[PDB]
C-alpha cells in the first residue's frame, strides 16, 4: 500500500507492507487535512480554530480524539493539550497500533531525505 | 483417489476415546475420566505429543511432494527469490597493479533502506578503468526490483575508485509462491513436446527466428529438392527471414543448432531458404466518390500489404485473381473493373512447393462518375 | 507447557519431558515409575519424527533407499513394460531421476536412446548405414548416402550372441527406439 | 473546496488545485509527488475542457474543421446523391 505522504523513493511510490506504518500515514492524513479541504468528503478532516482565547481549550483536543477514533479503527488515540508562553498550544497524541504488542520502529525514518 | 487427512479432528475427543478404552479394556473397572485421574495426565500429554507429530507429518508429507517436485520434476519451490543487479564500479586512475574489490561489497541506495552485496571479488586488471560484478540484494522481497542507476552508494570508501552504480535494473526479486503457481509450472514440465508433424515443426522454426517471419516444412524432400525422387527420414524446412527476405545463412545456422536436438531418431532435417515470386499488380478500378483519390490508394495499398503479408501467405500455393480482387474491394469505396496479376488476369501457379508470393509493384487507375482520373505507380519494395 | 523443539531434539523425550515437576517432592519427574512407563512410547514418537525428517529425502530418486523406487516408479511414469523388478538399483535411480527432464521429454531422439542404454550398462554404438564411413571409406570413389528411417545397435564381443544384453538392447530397442524405423542388433566390427 | 473558475480556467489544474493546502508542512500541496502524479488528469481534463469549448464552433460549417463537414451533411440533409465525398471541402462548407 502507498503510505500517506506520497513521496518519490527509488524512482516510485513509497510502497510499504507494514500495516504500522502504514497507520501512521493514516493518522498524518486526518491530521492534515482539515474539515473542508476535501470536495469529495467536506466533513473529512479535524476542526481548527486558531485565533481565540485559551477557554474553552480541551473541547477541541476532545473532537480531535473523536475523530481519530471514529476514523482509525485499528489504533487507540489518547489527546493531550498543554498550554505554552506565547500562543502555543501543544497537542500530543498518543497512539498504538493494536495489530503489534511492542513499539515497532521504522526504517525510513533514519533515512536522510 | 481422495487425498488422506493427516491431522486429527479432533484431540480432546482423542483423549476422551483412550479414557473410554481404559474403561474398555478392564471391564468397566477403570471409570475416572477427569484430570484427577491417574490415566488422564498420561493420556493427554500423549494426544498433545501426538498432535506435534503429525502436524510434523502433514509438514513432511508436502515437504515430501515439494522435493519430488525439485529433483524429479525440475521445478524448484520459489520462497523467496534475492534480487540480483550487475554493479560497474569506476575507477579514478589507471592503476598499475590489479584493484581487488573484496567479496560482499556493500552498496545502497540514497535512503539507504536497501542494500547489495557483491557476490564475488572484483578484480579489475591493470590499466583497466571500470570493471563489472553481480550483487544480490541483502533480502528476498519485490522491493529491491529498482531501476538502473538507483544503488551508487556505498558507506567505506576505496582508494582510486570514482564511483559505483548499477548498469542493470536489479529484477528477479520474489517474496515467494502461491501453491496454484508451482502447480501450473509443475504441469508445464510434463506438457513438453518435440515437433512431430509440419505444422509444429514450423511453429518451432518461426519462434526462433522472429515475429514476421515464416516456414514452410516438407517432407521426403531431399537436398536436391525434387519432388519425384522422394528421400525416406527426411524433413526439407524453407525459411522466410523476419523481414520478409529469403533467410541468411546464419538463420539458417541459427534455426539448425535450436532444431537439432528435437529431431528423433531415423530423421534427417534439411534446412533450405525459401524462395519469392514478386506479384506486379495493375488496376483499373470505379470510384463512387464517397473518398478523395488518396483516401482510396492509401486504403487499398494497406489492405494489400496486409493481404500479402507473409504470415497470411500459405507458400507454395496459387494466387487467386479472385482472392485479390476480393481483397481489394473490402475497402469498399470502389468498384473493380480489370485487375492484371504479372501481366494476365489469371491465377498464378507458383513453381514449386516452397515459393511464397511477395508483391512489389501496384498501378492504380481510379475513375469516379465524373470522369477523372487518378493515375499512380506505387513500388513497395523494401 | 515445553516448547516442541526442546522435548523433541534436546530431550527427546516429547511425552515424558512434558510432565508435570514444578512441585518438587511429589511430581511425576519426582518418581522413576513414570520414566519408565513413558519410555517406550517416547521412543516409538522419536523414531517416526526421525522418519518424517528423512521423509523428503526418500522422494529423491539419487539419494533415496532401495525400498521407495518402486514406489518412485509410478511417479514417473514407468510401468510393466518400461518398468522391472529385474532392473539394478543404480540402473533404476539413474532412470528414475532423468524421466521428465530427459527421457519422456525426448524419447526417441538418439540421445534418450543411448542414455537408457548405459544406465542399464550396456556398451554399444548407434550406427546409421550409410555409404561412406569416415574410418575406412576413401575420398576418390566413395559417395556419400544415408539410409533415411534405419539404424543399428552395435555391441562389443563381450556380449555373447542373443545373451542377456542382446535381448535386452532389443527390449530397449523396442521400447525407445521410433516404431516406424528399422532397426537391427548386430556385432560391433570394430 | 475551491471554486471551478479558479482551477480550470486560472490553475489549469483542476485535480491538483483541489487537493488540501492547509497544513502548511504536511499537506498533499507540500510533497511534490502530488503534483507529479496528478499532472497527466489535469492535462487530459484541460484537453477535454478546450475540445468541448470549441464544440460549439464546430456546427458552425463556415468555421467548424473538415473532419466535421461529412459529420455535419446527414444534419442539414445530405445523404443521397446531393452530397459526395469528394467534394471540395469549400464547396462542402457553402453548401
Amino acid at each position: 500500500m502507498y503510505v500517506y505522504p506520497p513521496r518519490i523513493i527509488n524512482g516510485t511510490l513509497y510502497k510499504s507492507t507494514d500495516l504500522a506504518e502504514y497507520t501512521r500515514g493514516k493518522i498524518l492524513q486526518t491530521l492534515s487535512i482539515v474539515r473542508g479541504e476535501l470536495v469529495a468528503d467536506p466533513f473529512f478532516g479535524v476542526p481548527l480554530r486558531l485565533f481565540s482565547n485559551i477557554n474553552d481549550y480541551q473541547s477541541d483536543v476532545s473532537k480531535i480524539q473523536i475523530i481519530l477514533e471514529e476514523e482509525i479503527t485499528e489504533a487507540q488515540f489518547i489527546v493531550t493539550g498543554d498550554l505554552k508562553n506565547n500562543g502555543i498550544v501543544s497537542l500530543t497524541v498518543y497512539w498504538a497500533y493494536l495489530g503489534t504488542e511492542n513499539i515497532e520502529n521504522f526504517e525510513i525514518d533514519t533515512s536522510n531525505i | 483417489l481422495n487425498a488422506p487427512q493427516l491431522v486429527v479432528d479432533d484431540y480432546e475427543q482423542l483423549i476422551i476415546d483412550s479414557l473410554v478404552h481404559t474403561n474398555v479394556v478392564s471391564n468397566g473397572e477403570f471409570t475416572d475420566l477427569d484430570a484427577s485421574g491417574f490415566m488422564r495426565p498420561f493420556a493427554g500429554t500423549m494426544a498433545y505429543a501426538g498432535s506435534e507429530l503429525l502436524y510434523k507429518a502433514n509438514l513432511a508429507s508436502i515437504a515430501a511432494a515439494k522435493s519430488f517436485f525439485k529433483n524429479v520434476l525440475g521445478v524448484p519451490e520459489d520462497t523467496g527469490t534475492k534480487a540480483t543487479t550487475t554493479l560497474q564500479f569506476g575507477l579514478s586512475a589507471s592503476l598499475s597493479t590489479d584493484f581487488i574489490v573484496p567479496i560482499n561489497f556493500q552498496v545502497s541506495d540514497l535512503s539507504g533502506t536497501l542494500r547489495f552485496y557483491t557476490i564475488g571479488n572484483l578484480v579489475i586488471p591493470a590499466g583497466a578503468t571500470f570493471g563489472t560484478i553481480e550483487a544480490i540484494a541483502e533480502d528476498i522481497g519485490e522491493k529491491y526490483n529498482v531501476s538502473a542507476n538507483f544503488i551508487d552508494q556505498y558507506s567505506t570508501p576505496l582508494t582510486y575508485l570514482q564511483y559505483v552504480t548499477n548498469i542493470r535494473p536489479a529484477t528477479n526479486g520474489r517474496s515467494g509462491e502461491t501453491i496454484d503457481n508451482l502447480i501450473e509450472r509443475c504441469a508445464q514440465i510434463i506438457r513438453i513436446r518435440n515437433p512431430v508433424s509440419a505444422l509444429d515443426f514450423e511453429q518451432l522454426a518461426e519462434l526462433t527466428m522472429g515475429e514476421g517471419s515464416r516456414c514452410k516444412a516438407i517432407g521426403l524432400l531431399g537436398i536436391n529438392k525434387i519432388v519425384t525422387d522422394p528421400q525416406p527420414g527426411v524433413v526439407h524446412l524453407f525459411l522466410l527471414d523476419v523481414n520478409g527476405n529469403p533467410a541468411d545463412p546464419v538463420t539458417i545456422s541459427t534455426v539448425g543448432a535450436t532444431l537439432q536436438p528435437r529431431i528423433m531418431l531415423g530423421t534427417r532435417l534439411l534446412i533450405s531458404p525459401m524462395e519469392v515470386l514478386n506479384i506486379e499488380l495493375e488496376l483499373i478500378a470505379l470510384s463512387d466518390s464517397s473518398k478523395t483519390f488518396q483516401q482510396l490508394a492509401d486504403d487499398i495499398l494497406e489492405a494489400l500489404k496486409v493481404f500479402f503479408n507473409p504470415a497470411n501467405l500459405t507458400p507454395g500455393e496459387p494466387v487467386l485473381i479472385e482472392e485479390v480482387k476480393f481483397a481489394i474491394r473490402s475497402v469498399g469505396g470502389l468498384s473493380i473493373s480489370y485487375l492484371q496479376m504479372n501481366d494476365n488476369a489469371i491465377n498464378i501457379p507458383m513453381p514449386n512447393q516452397w515459393t511464397i508470393p511477395r508483391f512489389s509493384y501496384i498501378g492504380f487507375e481510379l475513375t469516379d462518375s465524373e470522369g477523372t482520373v487518378y493515375r499512380d505507380n506505387v513500388v513497395t519494395v523494401t | 507447557s515445553k516448547d516442541a523443539f526442546t522435548a523433541w531434539n534436546v530431550d527427546r523425550r516429547p511425552i515424558y519431558s512434558r510432565m508435570p515437576k514444578e512441585q518438587v517432592g511429589t511430581s511425576y519427574h519426582d518418581y522413576i515409575a513414570t520414566d519408565w512407563l513413558t519410555a517406550y512410547w517416547d521412543k516409538i514418537f522419536i523414531e517416526c519424527y526421525d522418519k518424517l525428517e528423512d521423509l523428503p529425502r526418500q522422494f529423491d530418486p539419487l539419494q533415496c533407499d532401495e525400498e521407495y523406487l518402486d514406489f518412485l516408479a509410478p511417479l514417473c511414469g514407468w510401468t510393466a513394460p518400461y518398468w522391472s523388478g529385474d532392473y539394478p538399483p543404480e540402473s533404476k535411480r539413474v532412470l528414475l531421476a532423468n524421466s521428465y527432464s530427459l527421457i519422456w521429454r525426448d524419447k526417441g531422439s538418439l540421445t534418450v536412446l543411448s542414455f537408457v542404454l548405459n544406465a542399464l550398462f550396456i556398451n554399444h554404438r548407434i550406427f546409421v548405414p550409410g555409404s561412406f564411413i569416415l574410418g575406412q571409406s576413401q575420398v576418390s570413389e566413395d559417395t556419400l548416402g544415408a539410409a533415411g528411417w534405419e539404424f543399428e545397435i552395435l555391441l562389443p564381443r563381450d556380449y555373447a550372441e542373443n545373451g542377456y544384453e542382446f535381448r535386452l538392447t532389443l527390449k530397449i530397442a523396442s521400447l525407445f527406439s521410433p516404431l516406424w524405423c528399422k532397426y537391427r542388433v548386430r556385432y560391433d566390427n570394430l
